[PDB]
């Protein structure tokens, strides 16, 4: 069914999302080693804030994920 | 490089004119002990 | 200055900046530009001096 | 940490063991926590506010000097002229803001122009440290 | 059938502009980590302007998938 | 129809170029949080820089977005 | 047709490429952050180097624009 | 049938996803040499955190890739 | 036919996701330069680290190219 | 014409690719910006450095947009 | 006929990850920049690796831009 093919094409094009997130969070992490690393007694700080991050960022990520998602199946 | 040093003056010339800065910026109830402790004395002789 | 009595004869290195940007002892100390290497030392130098002067 | 800050003429801490430090330095402040990262960097007109170990921070005035953040945690903060703040006129130091602006222009030689803008950089930091 | 593939697909085309936003709000975030890293005794400020930065990115990201849906539904 | 789809079709491809206006804001304030967590003595210049930097990249996303919004209707 | 719409295709996948111009200000401008932070002593120079940043990369995002919009309007 | 041609289709622009995983590991994979260069002596704890995070962003170029062969072998 | 134009969406879709992966190596190697310069007595872990990167984006990069080369040839 | 059509579209998907030109002149003048900021002596050098890099990404940018440019005069 | 056009659709759509490439080219010949700048008394060494990075990531660019070719005219 035509409708079905643009259920795929519109679901694998906005599955894309993940890129930025993932790029994103690499950035996170990379700045969260060098910040350790600079002062590492405050690595329990500097983790719960990359943990914010981490979350707050695949937070959007799978929101575009979860809405091309309902895209899918349950529209 | 800051722009003190392209001018020649050695980092003791900074430090000498910003302690002689801080130091003019003391009350002259302090101005006392500031005063004295301070001045350099020490002449040169050459070769 | 060792006792009112006391006092022993000392010699204490003083080194250039060309002898302390170049040893591997100090590669780990981090921020430490070509300059401010120089800065340090030239403060040094007038540290000991004056260390030595007053003892 | 084991911090010393000390001045040509007094002693605060020696071998004192305080959380945190806020060190100026000649290129932008920074911070001192137990395990940094060894530096070498010197330090520029400004205030350190030492973090007690406890709540008490204590803040004090330091015109040039050392920062050495050691091997072993610990810290040597030598200071040229390390005053408390109270020592300290502010308006005074805006006066002499002023002055030293006003002879800026008064200087046949770059040199002299680099005199005048380092007690003027010093006089200014100092200005802000009073508020 | 043809313009109700081209929605979907103009859909995804418009919920993958986010990611750029994802990767800044990574950016903006490890920035953080490592400026508190640096400078601790400046807690509140960084944490209240890397708010303000995840918000402000946030913006744009809204922005692209609210014209992805206003594309899927209202033309 | 043929024609509108492909409208359609160019508005969404037209408004992604949105993600590098983004990621490129977000690095404007992660490194203003970063020159400012260094040198907290010229936080009046630093926010200029960031906010006029934001203001740059948001409004050139927004051109793309504007190529988006007219090709849509135009 | 398919002329007006392949023309609406490509202006639609032809606009993209700015995002890449979007991420070279937004480096730029955060290495002006950075430049600024370190030496005051150069502000004009800075200034200088970053709108001729920004002029050279704005001109080479404004060329997928250029491009659809000799498409569209003169074909 | 022409729906398993735009099977192809979706899961071929959903593989674009794996860019997003991949630019991740390069800049984690260079902030760790950056953190084991200005200090060597943490190197143990940051190449564990560097991994940590080479998870969760193979976290993202994985599942890129899972849902991609999933509307492409569902 | 249809599926061949399907097959050819898939390798101009799938290839492109390498770009992410291009990027992460130039970003790694560029830590590679930062670091160097900054604790030049560390080479060769230097190397060791870059080398290990670069395996970790290629993967990323060959599974863009595996993907292309199974839609396409298979 | 769906000749004319491929051409068009091909064109602009050709152009798009100039994202990672911008990105790079961006990231390579930053690098400069900071580079001037931490080492003012070596000005010289590193613009040249730069304009090296920014040369060396506008070649890999001119070959999508020749690409482009051949497309609109000859196929 | 429509596969006539699908090669250089598909070929078109595989040119662009090439803006990967001129990504990491200009970050690498960022950290050239800087690299150079902190420490001038490693500058061959830096320059040498400069080259394996730039030649190592332009080698992806080539994979992609020699898949393009490969679709348009050798196949």
């Amino acid at each position: 069914d035509i409708d079905t093919a643009a259920k795929f094409i519109g679901a694998g094009a906005a599955t894309v999302g993940v890129a930025g997130s993932g790029a994103g969070i690499g950035t996170v992490f990379g700045s969260l080693i060098i910040g350790y690393a600079r002062n590492p007694s405050l690595k329990q700080q500097l983790f719960s804030y990359a943990i914010l991050g981490f979350a707050l960022s695949e937070a959007m990520g799978l929101f575009c994920l979860m809405v091309a998602f309902l895209i899918l199946f349950a529209m | 490089v800051a722009y003190w040093r392209q001018a020649g003056l050695s980092y003791i010339r900074y430090s000498q004119i910003c302690a002689k800065a801080v130091r003019d910026a003391l009350k002259t109830e302090f101005k006392a002990n500031a005063m004295k402790t301070s001045g350099s004395t020490i002449k040169i002789v050459k070769v | 200055f060792r006792s009112v009595i006391s006092y022993k004869t000392e010699e204490k290195p003083i080194f250039s900046l060309d002898t302390i940007s170049s040893a591997e002892s100090m590669s780990i100390y981090d921020d430490i530009d070509a300059d401010v290497l120089r800065n340090y030392q030239e403060y040094s130098l007038a540290n000991i001096i004056y260390y030595s002067l007053k003892e | 940490m084991s911090f010393t800050f000390a001045s040509p003429t007094q002693v605060f801490f020696n071998s004192a063991n305080v959380r945190q430090v806020d060190v100026p330095t000649q290129t932008g402040a920074f911070g001192i926590l137990a395990a940094h990262v060894p530096t070498l960097q010197v330090l520029r007109p400004g205030l350190v506010v030492v973090h007690a170990e406890d709540g008490t921070t204590s803040k004090y005035f330091v015109s040039s000097g050392s920062v050495t953040v050691n091997a072993d945690s610990s810290v040597q903060l030598l200071a040229e002229e390390a005053v408390t703040l109270d020592m300290l006129d502010l308006g005074a130091a805006k006066a002499n803001l002023e002055k030293a602006q006003s002879e800026l222009l008064g200087a046949a030689d770059e040199a002299t122009r680099a005199e005048i803008q380092i007690r003027i950089e010093a006089n200014e930091a100092l200005v802000k440290a009073l508020e």
